[PDB]
């Protein structure tokens, strides 16, 4: 099940739902280069698949996006994010991306 | 039962040397690594992927510390490495990466079979003004010092990474000289 | 820059694929068997080519799996795509509720071809 949205250096969003996970792309001028898994212990716990695993900006953006889902978008938890690291305003930015995710109903 | 591998950082290149008895592999043009050895293909592949991705998107060398974080992370979510590189952040750098996924910085380091042996000799010979050629020779010396059989270009192997020539694995010639030159030089008295 | 598709014939396939309008822009490919509820994600996989500053490619399981067949299918597919299109690509293999293993062993080569064909059409 696919949804996607594009807005404005341009930001592209796309998601793909499954029984076991979602899978979100956040592209910047078509670019995407990092991959984080934001799964929860049942009752959040980011893991870095490819990118800078020591950037402290990271788990913040992730856990934000993870809340935007878990408690505002639907309709034991697992998201996969792939994004342009080049995105990092900077709180102003995170707010834009998050409104872009809701503009395709996520 | 891990095998010998030695690195010495200088202000003009880091030098990785091993007991040949394929153990030095390139991660990127500006970063090699030497290892103690088929459980590695995945870490190496990962490393390379990280390096190339960063490079493609940024059009620059990846930060050797970031690279070593990336490979250690992989183990952290559960084999022993000497990663050596030059970057424009902290110039020449040398790291030791344990199967545990903990890593530390060093300026000289030995891992494998004669590695408590060698690390002492490293400790009281390393200093921050050593030239690349001194370091080259120094590594060769420690390697003869600990090796099972004799030291010829066939059972030990040298490499280095430098700001200008990126990574390099020395062929048997360059190394044939150096081992002969360590012979002449340690015959002064 | 994203397309839903069902490729018909040797079973019918579902394909969500993100790709370029117009070189750092990666091909993204989700692919399972179509069905007549729906799907889970089995393996996510990445690859990127080496430059001629050095015809290999390099890649890693973003989301790995226990099953060799799924891994190899998703790796192989990403390896070949990335090489032939000289771009990075992210490939998902999805799996149907009670999907039998054979369906994959029996359609490895075919899925590759119909995916190369699709991308090949949609770029050049």
């Amino acid at each position: 099940i696919s949804y996607e949205f594009q807005t404005h250096k341009e930001l592209y969003v796309q998601a793909t739902h499954f029984n076991n996970t979602i899978l979100l792309q956040i592209r910047l001028n078509g670019e995407m280069d990092s991959t984080y898994e934001v799964s929860s212990k049942g009752l959040y716990q980011v893991v870095t698949k490819l990118g800078d695993s020591a950037d402290p900006k990271v788990p913040v953006v992730c856990v934000q996006i993870a809340e935007l889902y878990r408690r505002v978008i639907l309709p034991q938890f697992s998201l996969l994010i792939s994004m342009s690291s080049k995105i990092w305003n900077d709180f102003g930015k995170l707010v834009f991306v998050l409104k872009c995710i809701k503009d395709m109903y996520a | 039962l891990g095998s010998t591998a030695i690195g010495i950082a200088t202000k003009e290149g880091v030098v990785l040397g091993v007991e040949k008895r394929e153990k030095i592999v390139e991660i990127d043009r500006h970063i090699g690594c030497a290892m103690s050895t088929a459980d590695a293909r995945s870490m190496i592949e990962h490393a390379r992927t990280a390096a190339v991705t960063h490079n493609l998107y940024y059009d620059e060398d990846i930060n050797v510390e970031s690279l070593t974080q990336s490979v250690c992370d992989l183990a952290l979510r559960f084999v022993a490495l000497l990663i050596a590189g030059h970057d424009a952040d902290d110039g020449y750098q040398l790291f030791h990466a344990e199967p545990s996924g903990t890593f530390y910085r060093y300026n000289a380091k030995a891992i494998g079979s004669g590695s408590e042996g060698a690390q002492a000799e490293l400790l009281n010979e390393w200093h921050s003004s050593l030239t690349l050629k001194e370091a080259e020779l120094l590594v060769l010396k420690i390697l003869k010092q600990v090796m099972e059989e004799k030291l010829d270009e066939n059972n030990a192997q040298l490499s280095c990474i430098t700001k200008q020539d990126g990574f390099k694995i020395y062929d048997n010639e360059k190394t044939a000289e150096l081992i002969k030159e360590l012979k002449e030089k340690e015959a002064a008295e | 820059k994203t397309i839903s598709r069902t490729i018909e014939s040797q079973p019918t396939l579902d394909v969500i694929a993100t790709l370029p309008a117009d070189k750092k822009i990666p091909i993204s490919l989700v692919v399972g068997f179509k069905q007549e509820s729906s799907s889970s994600l089995s393996c996510y996989y990445y690859a990127i080519p080496l430059m001629r500053d050095r015809s290999n490619v390099v890649g890693i399981p973003l989301l790995d799996t226990k099953d060799d067949r799924i891994r190899d299918m998703a790796r192989h597919m990403a390896t070949i795509i990335s090489e032939r299109f000289n771009r990075p690509c992210y490939v998902t293999w999805s799996s149907l509720p009670s999907e039998d293993p054979s369906m994959l062993v029996a359609n490895h080569l075919y899925i590759l071809k119909k995916c190369l064909d699709l991308l090949k059409t949609e770029l050049g």
